């Protein structure tokens, strides 16, 4: 039940170079999309902007769980401080989750119902959509914040912060409190919003198919190339986020079958990993979203069709 | 007549169109026939293609997953003018035969036939902030040069020439649409029995839709409200059918029925676009270019031929809806649609938004019978978009001439109009005595719409004004016409005066349906033009009057739909501003 002996070393290095990343990366973001607003007056960018703002903030509290991973597990830091900075994390994630899933569907409903996205009033409706995210995400994340306290000195001095469960779940409620809010997290944080999104996805991979498929030699290069753009979106969202939620659904899962002496050593081994690697979204966010968005490209940097005339036509 | 020209960006493609507006019969459609001019010196061993392409963007932009475009080509269709196929065998039109004697030898006709079931040119409405392009089903005319059908057509030797699609109204009218709708409720006693009926099936635009409701209320629930609402049905068909539903004119009744009562009542409804431009994805009809154009007119098809005809398809119909204290509605179908036109409809703004027009000789005098020509300098191109009125003694002018060369129906023969370049003459043949009279010249292309000074020829359905009055050296008066017989929604009321001893000057004119209001520079913000269709009467406010202003102010109005003239007037009211 012990931790990898060589965990403690790197969880701290990884999470800063998880640090340069994300700042470098989602402030960029951030900053680009201030300076350049009215330029594109693009409906969708507010997602961009909320998604970059959530990632920041996802990134920010990171180095006092970099510390706190420092010191077996100790954290110098204040007991609000602890509340704070775990309600943040979860808020973050699961407002990146919902951000990524509605750019997904803001694309379904510009590219697979087209007739419909001029009907609709995009710039409000983005609005409304991004509030209900967001106070929904804070919702959501009340639970992780109330929760959350710090000590388990255990006699040996070391304060820690943790999500204390004792505070509502009695002796026997522990298990039951513990596997629902796992429950409710995990789902609300990846199914709902990763159903949503593969199906947006799918449909723009058949309209776009379908769409490309006239032509020949550049329509079927540029078909296949959004095919990878839509590929390379699906698979960094997986493979970004699911080792987090599989090792969760893995622990409820061992909590009944009780995983004997080695997978569940397994298990708290690699979670800071698996922290590590669902920080791989937060950190190349900017590449897949803003570098793919020419205007970002340029604020980091005999064709005249004369006009129809007239003549006199003598009988 | 007159004939467009688009020339290419190089100089040498020149296609020439005789119209930019195809009727669609429904069984067989107008062919696009044209020429385009050809300069052998460039086409070494060349070719020139002309393509009719019959698009539909979509979706708003592009490149939204960068590389991601809209734009589906429902019909194109490709001929290849130069050298001609022999394999042709087409018979020239009047005009190609025409334009082909016009131009040299290097002239080469093209003549493309439009099949009968397609979506005709509309566009949804862009929304206050868009930009970019409209969602649409366009028509496009592309003329280039290359030396094969696949070759990558360049921008610098073709041409594209935007043309529209249109239906107009059949000449015979319709059935009366009437439908009934009998609802019953827990007392089952007698149901309600809602009786809608509107007066005609054809309805042309900006005109009322009157819509006789009778009820007779059964049973006991009452009705609070009279709901009765115009709405746009707008089918787009592009790979997932669906049907869009804008209201566009609405009357919200509170006649009420009582309980075992009956009740009848002609509601009357006008679909304008003044109070319509805010509703995003609205029908209207083909643009050219980014200019304002009607409501979309009604798309006629045949009876069991909707074979999910790519497009869009703009049909109306009436909701009357009873709010008994459960909905009870009636819908009726009614198609809106311009009238066949004798000239072709004007794709911008007629009075489009100062040429002065310099007219001779100002005095001339001969005997009766002979022939009398009088001409008119324009500063700046009005594009054959002058008309002539005549204006007797202590009367209102008459619209004599419409288009430089249209004869006004009830005008005698002996006038004609004629134009030769930007020099627009009148001739009068057999100078009767009935001729006495000063004639004046409008150009009707650009507002200010401007009048000439007026050529005193010597010969050695109503609209009523009233609020003159020799008052007020800086007060305010209210210049009411009241008109009869014409609805302020399919015309444009004109506000032009006429001080003692001088010539026509345009000082207000509002059009209802698109909802704008000019005024002239001298009247810019001291006039306030304003017509309410409670009575059909226009009003002009009148504020800061100056004594420049002393003038027989006249009532004018305008054919909102294709601009014609100032056909009907009032008899005139003195505002004598003086001391
Ligand atoms: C490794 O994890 C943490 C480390 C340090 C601080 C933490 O918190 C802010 C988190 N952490 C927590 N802690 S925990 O809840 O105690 C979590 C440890 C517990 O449940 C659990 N043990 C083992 C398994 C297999 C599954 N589950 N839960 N999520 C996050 C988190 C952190 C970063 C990013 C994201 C998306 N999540
Ligand atoms: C073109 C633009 C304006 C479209 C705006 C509406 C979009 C963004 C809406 C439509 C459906 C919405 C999603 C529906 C369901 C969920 C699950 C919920 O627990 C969190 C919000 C989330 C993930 C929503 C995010 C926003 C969303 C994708």
């Amino acid at each position: 039940y012990t931790d990898w002996k060589s965990s403690g070393a790197l969880i701290p290095a990884i999470y800063m170079l998880v640090f340069l990343l994300g700042t470098t990366g989602n402030g960029l973001v951030l900053w680009t999309v201030f300076r350049s607003s009215r330029e594109k007056r693009r409906s969708a960018d507010i997602f961009i902007a909320s998604l970059a703002v959530a990632d920041l903030t996802f990134v920010v509290t990171l180095p006092l769980w970099a510390t706190y991973t420092y010191r077996d597990y100790d954290w110098p830091f204040g007991t609000f401080a602890c509340k704070l900075s775990s309600y943040l994390i979860f808020v973050n994630m699961y407002a990146s989750v919902f951000c990524l899933t509605g750019l997904s569907f803001d694309r379904y409903l510009a590219i697979v119902r087209p007739v419909a996205n001029a009907r609709l009033r995009l710039r409000v409706s983005g609005a409304v959509a991004t509030a209900v995210l967001w106070v929904l995400a804070a919702l959501l994340a009340m639970p992780v914040m109330v929760l959350r306290t710090t000590g388990d000195l255990e006699n040996t001095t070391k304060v820690q912060c943790y999500m204390d469960y004792s505070m509502v779940a009695t002796v026997s409620s522990e298990w039951a409190w513990e596997v629902g809010l796992g429950v409710s997290s995990t789902t609300v944080g990846f199914v709902v919003p990763f159903t949503i999104m593969l199906t947006c996805y799918f449909f723009i991979a058949q309209t776009i198919a379908g769409h490309f498929r006239k032509e020949r030699i550049e329509g079927l290069r540029k078909r296949r190339r959004l095919l990878s753009i839509i590929v390379v979106l699906v698979v960094t969202f997986a493979l970004c986020w699911m080792p987090y939620h599989l090792v969760k659904t893995l622990y409820m899962l061992g909590s009944l079958l009780h995983w004997p002496c080695d997978f569940d050593l397994f298990l708290m081994n690699i979670f800071p990993y698996c922290t590590c690697i669902s920080y791989v979204n937060s950190c190349l966010n900017p590449f897949l979203y803003a570098f793919f968005d020419p205007r970002f490209r340029q604020a980091c940097t005999q064709d005249e069709s004369c006009t129809t005339a007239s003549s006199s036509l003598a009988k | 007549t007159r004939v467009f020209k688009k020339a290419s960006p190089n100089g040498k493609l020149t296609v020439y169109l005789g119209k930019r507006d195809f009727v669609d019969h429904i069984d067989l459609v107008e062919p696009v026939d044209g020429v385009v001019l050809v300069d052998p010196e460039y086409l070494k061993e060349r070719r020139v293609y002309v393509t009719l392409t019959a698009a539909f963007r979509y979706g708003r932009e592009d490149l939204d997953v960068l590389g991601l475009t809209f734009r589906k080509d429902l019909f194109v269709a490709n001929v290849q003018s130069f050298p001609p196929a022999p394999e042709d065998k087409k018979p020239l039109t009047r005009l190609q035969e025409r334009l082909i004697k016009k131009l040299g030898e290097h002239a080469y006709p093209f003549t493309f036939e439009i099949p009968p079931n397609l979506p005709s040119s509309v566009t949804l409405q862009p929304g206050p902030e868009d930009t970019g392009k409209a969602i649409g089903v366009d028509y496009e005319v592309k003329a280039f040069v290359a030396e094969n059908l696949e070759e990558k057509i360049h921008k610098r030797n073709s041409v594209r020439l935007v043309i529209e699609k249109v239906q107009y109204a059949p000449e015979r009218p319709g059935p009366q649409p009437t439908a009934e709708t009998t609802r019953q409720f827990l007392m089952s006693d007698k149901p309600l029995h809602l009786e809608a009926s509107l007066d005609k099936e054809i309805y042309y635009h900006g005109e009322p839709i009157s819509v006789n409701v009778h009820v007779t209320n059964n049973t006991n629930k009452t009705v609070k409200k009279i709901k009765i609402s115009v709405r746009q049905y707008a089918d787009i068909v592009l790979f997932n059918t669906a049907q869009y539903k804008v209201p566009v004119a609405m009357e919200e009744a509170d006649d009420t029925v009582a309980p075992s009562s009956t009740f009848s009542k002609v509601y009357t409804l006008t679909p304008f676009l003044a109070n319509n431009r805010e509703k995003r994805g609205l029908a209207l009809d083909g643009k050219l270019k980014h200019e304002d154009t009607n409501l979309a007119s009604s798309t006629l098809l045949r009876e069991g031929a909707n074979r999910e005809i790519l497009g869009i398809i703009v049909s109306y119909k009436v909701k009357v809806k009873l709010v008994v204290s459960s909905d009870v509605a009636v819908e009726l179908p009614f198609t809106l649609m311009h009238p066949k036109p004798k000239e072709e409809p004007p794709h911008r703004e007629v009075p489009e938004h100062d040429i002065q027009m310099t007219q001779s000789p100002s005095s001339l005098s001969a005997s009766v019978g002979d022939r009398v020509t009088i001409t008119c300098r324009a500063s700046q191109s009005v594009s054959s978009a002058v008309a002539w009125y005549q204006q007797k003694p202590g009367k209102a002018p008459k619209l004599l001439i419409y288009s430089a060369s249209s004869l006004y129906s009830g005008v005698p023969s002996r006038f004609s109009g004629s134009r030769s370049g930007t020099d627009f003459t009148l001739t009068i043949s057999s100078l009767q005595p009935e001729d006495f009279a000063t004639y004046y010249c409008q150009q009707y292309k650009y507002v200010p719409v401007t009048f000439g000074q007026g050529t005193k020829v010597e010969i050695k359905v109503q609209l009523v004004e009233s609020g003159g009055g020799l008052v007020q050296p800086g007060g305010s008066l209210r210049l009411s016409c009241a008109a009869s017989g014409f609805n302020v929604y399919s015309s444009s009321i004109h506000w032009v005066r006429q001080a003692p001893g001088k010539g026509l000057e345009w000082v207000a004119s509002i059009s209802s349906y698109y909802g704008y209001t000019y005024y002239a520079d001298s009247v810019k913000g001291r006039f306030t033009i304003s017509a309410d269709t409670s009575k059909n009467t226009a009003y002009l406010q009148m504020n800061s009057l100056r004594a420049e202003d002393t003038a027989v102010y006249y009532c004018a109005r305008s054919r909102q739909f294709w601009y014609s003239g100032l056909d009907y007037w009032g008899q005139g009211t003195l505002v004598t501003v003086s001391s």
